[PDB]
């Protein structure tokens, strides 16, 4: 939920507050003045749209930032940054291949630890062995110790 | 939410 | 005295109604609250029979 | 005038709450339905968590 919620600190929080005041309107139905499943079928027909318990529970877990099975206020920022397909560039077999290149900068096949820590390292940004690991492991899903393509698949999904 | 806020159109 | 026998009807149905409507609205509630349990019962249920199915899997 | 009128306010009441009572009373046979169903489900997947139970035996 760190996209939810680094959306949240790049952009402004006067909007946060205003969710907030949105969310005291969110007891309005709620029988908890929280979004959980019901909560959010309700907020929702007062927010416009209706997802599914499954939908709403799944926003839930889509919001379970602490998995507080519901959409709390911060989880209903996320839920306001979290309702749409806008995840651009699809970067897959051919994009992530262009890159794959880089991250397995070995041109070989494997974004290994090292792979990703250098490929982390040019970003230019601060690269941690926590966020090398961390992305090793969204990666590691095969867990090969080294990021495969389709680690690297199961890594950046979407990711851009 | 433009058209359900009205003149306070303002989320989205 | 037909509108005083019409306001006591009319009150009285009134609280009778909002008997019932308090009646059903707790039921109301009740069954959304036991209604959201149900369903989490449901999840759960249906939790332990994945945890049980899977392990048969 | 205050007689029927009271009838007629308390009957607006009435209106308004038992249109509440048949909104709470149409709800809470939804979620009594729903909570009968997701508690079938629930009862449904106990079901089935013993039938996978005792499969998985």
């Amino acid at each position: 939920d760190d996209i939810y919620k680094a959306a949240v600190e790049q952009l402004t929080e006067e909007q946060k507050n205003e969710f907030k005041a949105a969310f005291d309107i969110f007891v309005l139905g709620a029988e908890d003045g929280c979004i959980s499943t019901k909560e959010l079928g309700k907020v929702m027909r007062m927010l416009g749209q209706n997802p599914t318990p499954e939908e709403l529970q799944e926003m839930i877990d889509e919001v379970d930032e602490d998995g507080s099975g519901t959409v709390d206020f911060d989880e209903f920022l996320v839920m306001m940054v979290r309702c749409m397909k806008d995840d651009s560039k699809g970067k897959s077999e051919e994009e992530l291949s262009d890159l794959f290149r880089m991250f397995d900068k070995n041109a070989d096949g494997y974004i290994d630890l090292d792979e990703l820590k250098i490929m982390l390292q040019a970003t230019g940004e601060t690269i941690t062995e926590d966020d090398i690991e961390e992305l090793m492991k969204d990666g590691d899903k095969n867990n090969d110790g080294r990021i495969d393509y389709d680690e690297f698949l199961e890594f950046m999904k979407g990711v851009e | 939410m433009q058209a359900l806020l009205g003149a306070r159109a303002k989320e989205s | 005295e037909e509108a005083e026998k019409a306001a006591d009807e009319s009150e009285r149905g009134m609280k009778v109604i909002e008997s019932r409507a308090q009646k059903d609205e707790e039921k109301m509630e009740i069954q959304e609250i036991q209604l959201k349990e149900a369903k989490h019962i449901a999840e759960d249920a249906d939790r332990k029979y994945e945890e049980v199915a899977r392990k048969l899997v």
